[PDB]
């Protein structure tokens, strides 16, 4: 359904 | 209602893979902190409030108080 977009890189 | 804290900068117009995420999903930068109510739904998505206004949230962007 809805889709979630990608998890980056890296935190800060 | 939960505390989340935004872990990365969010802009769904070019961002978000839903061509409908612009009116519906919540923009924000790292820092931000959002009011999110209820659960996570199945999609992976928080419901919550930030600056007035209300849109879905990608949990994978935020991490709770």
């Amino acid at each position: 359904g809805r889709r979630l977009p990608p998890t980056p890189s890296k935190p800060s | 209602f939960r505390y989340f804290v935004a872990m990365f900068d969010y802009d769904p117009s070019t961002m978000s893979p839903n061509p409908d995420g612009c009116d519906e999903e919540l923009p924000f930068q790292e820092g931000d902190t959002i009011k999110v109510f209820g659960d996570k739904d199945a999609d992976g998505f928080y419901w919550g409030e930030l600056r007035g206004r209300r849109g879905y949230v990608p949990h994978n962007m935020v991490s709770e108080v």
